[PDB]
């Protein structure tokens, strides 16, 4: 609830601060309406090149447990 | 990239069918272990003979 006020909106964590006091099934109607409407912003398109190489970029590690793998 | 490599410990399985009976061993040459050498011989008082 922080990152959503450096993002700017304020009338978001002021409903969802006004409903953690009560925790209640009642209100939660309201906060599943939040939830869907975030994802009515639209698409989140970029460019084929920056999708796979921060995609297909990791970080891979030899110290990793091997006892675990073999039983994996 | 580099991949981590990982080897599974494992062994091949075959079936009864295909088990390859023993080759049977013949030899080439003797079983040695001792061999002749040529060594000096010293006498009795120490001089080469």
């Amino acid at each position: 609830l922080d990152n959503m006020r450096k993002a700017g909106l304020t009338d978001i964590p002021k409903m969802i601060q006004d409903w953690l006091v009560d925790c209640s099934i009642e209100k939660f109607p309201l906060m599943a309406k939040i939830y869907s409407w975030s994802f009515h912003v639209g698409f989140r398109k970029q460019k084929m090149l920056d999708a796979a190489l921060d995609q297909l970029k990791t970080e891979y590690t030899e110290d990793v447990d091997d006892e675990m793998y073999r039983e994996y | 990239k580099t991949i981590p490599t990982f080897e599974p410990k494992e062994s091949i399985l075959k079936k009864l069918e295909d088990i390859k009976p023993e080759q049977v061993k013949k030899q080439t040459k003797l079983f040695r272990i001792f061999e002749p050498r040529q060594l000096p011989v010293y006498r009795a008082n120490g001089e080469k003979e």
